[PDB]
């Protein structure tokens, strides 16, 4: 992929103001609540019975944080995303057997979470810079297929 | 489908929007054209640059239809059957674009009303947008 | 949705299948596990190798539900509401898998009844399979 | 992608018995009839009013043939699919603006058309060998994105 200069600036800037823990937790909690079938891959997390339980589950918060920290790694090597996520592609695909359409859903939720944490600072051009990021990361993960 | 609970959430978030509906309809269209460029293909006759009196004029129309499907959430299919032919038959809009518009509308209400778009409400709103999307592409399946 | 014409096509192709329904239900499941390996994840308790008395036993069940939704094509939602909870609630089947099963079922009727799966009928059958898919994942939206 | 030895044999064998013209025409005619919104990209083809018209349209048949001939090129360079389709990726993406989900639909229809032309000779392992092909070609086309 080709990363325009503004895009990098837009991606990097915003990223530095991101609360990895609160956002990661919220993004993953929403995934599970809005698209319930995703709960299937997290049985080892314990109680996900109600949304209030998913919201409080210590491991959801704990995992959400790791997921967003992972995006950070992509934000540090925009030109090297394919490799940064090679091992994760094996885990999601070969180990867990997640369908790539779900990688797309999480990225879309992340975008909505970011939008709610930055308000107007999240300009249309910014949204577009992030959609793109969210996309390439999703392909980078679904590499280990076709 | 749309649970009595879901219907409540949708109406709730639509009442906190109320007057701004129109402004939100234009912002959603602007983000769509910016984040999903391929959608500009359907508006070759529009001035697609930010601000255009057309994008605003249209954004009003889109928002109005939403506000009107919300008042008939018990029968969204009938309160929009007219728009189905336009979208599915004449325009032949690829079904995917509907997901895009919906996603941009959420990004909007989330920028203006974060504390209202709670994960439980998000879930409802997304079901509601999917319904509309379905009804408007109905002449396909 | 399912036009009076569509309903006719579905019933038509299901009458030419009739007795073989069961055999076809097992072949469709075998192709799914072979072409879409990731679906084997939902059947850890099955003997997934070609021939298994379970895959055949299950293939019967799947075909039976189809044949039964065809007789209530006017109300598919009610003739399968029972299977919805199992698929959406307990099993938590990712919606995409439904597209897979449907595609394999077509590949089947196309191998055994090419001259029956005319492009117009294909169109109908695909709408019918989508409905079933929808009703079985209903407890999602 | 990694092409097993059986897969190549399975892909190449069947391919030699394919009627490029009849199949290509049928596959594209079905695409337009089952997923009507695709008709949008073919306005320059003239009359697509009814299925019987789409079935008879000289340019649909004429184009269907070119599409399957294209798959042939992929069948000749299984290890070089990414490149073979570089220029086509520009046309579908940058020029026509087709959504990759539609590349996936055509491949799925092709699979159904092949199934109807070969009957039982189209074994499950064969279907799987072709799904894979249809997939990589689809990604090869949607390369010019992310
Ligand atoms: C598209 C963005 C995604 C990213 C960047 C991502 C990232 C990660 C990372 C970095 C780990 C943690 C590695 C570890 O500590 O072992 C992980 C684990 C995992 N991911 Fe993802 N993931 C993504 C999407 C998904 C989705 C969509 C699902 C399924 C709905 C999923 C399911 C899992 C599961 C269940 C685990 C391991 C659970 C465990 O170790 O107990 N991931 N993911
Ligand atoms: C839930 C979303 C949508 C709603 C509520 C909606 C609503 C409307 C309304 C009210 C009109 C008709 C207004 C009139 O009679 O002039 C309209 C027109 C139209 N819509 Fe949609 N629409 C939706 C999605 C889409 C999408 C996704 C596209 C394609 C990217 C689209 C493209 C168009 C076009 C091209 C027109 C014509 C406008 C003109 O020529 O001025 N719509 N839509
Ligand atoms: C249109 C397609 C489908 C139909 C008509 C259907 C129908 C059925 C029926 C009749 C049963 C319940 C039988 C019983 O009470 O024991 C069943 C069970 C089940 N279904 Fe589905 N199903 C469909 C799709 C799927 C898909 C796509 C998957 C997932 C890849 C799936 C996975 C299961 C599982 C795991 C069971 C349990 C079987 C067992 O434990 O023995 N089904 N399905
Ligand atoms: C996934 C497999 C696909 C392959 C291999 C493929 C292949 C081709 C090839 C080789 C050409 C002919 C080049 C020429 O003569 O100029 C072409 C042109 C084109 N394709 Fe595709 N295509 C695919 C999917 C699609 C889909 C899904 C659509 C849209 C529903 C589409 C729309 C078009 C259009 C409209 C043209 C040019 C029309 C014209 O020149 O008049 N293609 N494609």
């Amino acid at each position: 992929v080709h990363w325009s200069a503004e895009e990098k600036q837009l991606i990097t800037g915003l990223w530095g103001k991101v609360n990895v823990a609160d956002c990661g937790a919220e993004a993953l909690a929403r995934l599970l609540i809005v698209y319930p079938w995703t709960q299937r891959f997290f049985s080892s997390f314990g109680n996900l019975s109600s949304p209030t339980a998913i919201l409080g589950n210590p491991m959801v918060r704990a995992h959400g944080k790791k997921v967003l920290t992972s995006f950070g790694d992509a934000v540090k090597n925009l030109d090297n995303i394919k490799n940064t996520f090679a091992q994760l592609s094996e885990l999601h695909c070969d180990k867990l057997h997640v369908d790539p359409e779900n990688f797309r859903l999480l990225g879309d939720i992340l975008i909505i979470v970011l939008a709610a944490h930055f308000a107007k600072e999240f300009t249309p051009e910014c949204q577009a810079a992030w959609q793109k990021l969210v996309r390439v990361v999703a392909h980078a993960l679904a590499r280990k297929y076709h | 489908v749309l649970s009595a609970a879901d219907k409540t959430n949708v109406k709730g978030v639509f009442s906190k929007i109320g007057g701004h509906a129109e402004e939100y309809g234009a912002e959603t269209l602007e983000r769509m054209f910016t984040a999903y460029p391929q959608t500009k293909t359907y508006f070759p006759h529009f001035d697609l640059q930010h601000g255009s009196a057309q994008i605003k004029a249209h954004g009003k129309k889109v928002a109005a239809a939403l506000v009107e499907a919300v008042n008939h959430i018990d029968d969204i299919a009938g309160a929009l059957s007219k728009l189905s032919d336009l979208h599915a038959q004449k325009l032949r809009v690829d079904p995917v674009n509907f997901k895009f518009l919906g996603h941009c509308f959420l990004v909007v209400v989330a920028i203006h009303h974060p504390s209202a778009l709670t994960p439980e409400v998000h879930a409802s709103l997304d079901k509601f947008l999917c319904a509309v999307g379905t009804v408007l592409t109905a002449k396909y399946r």
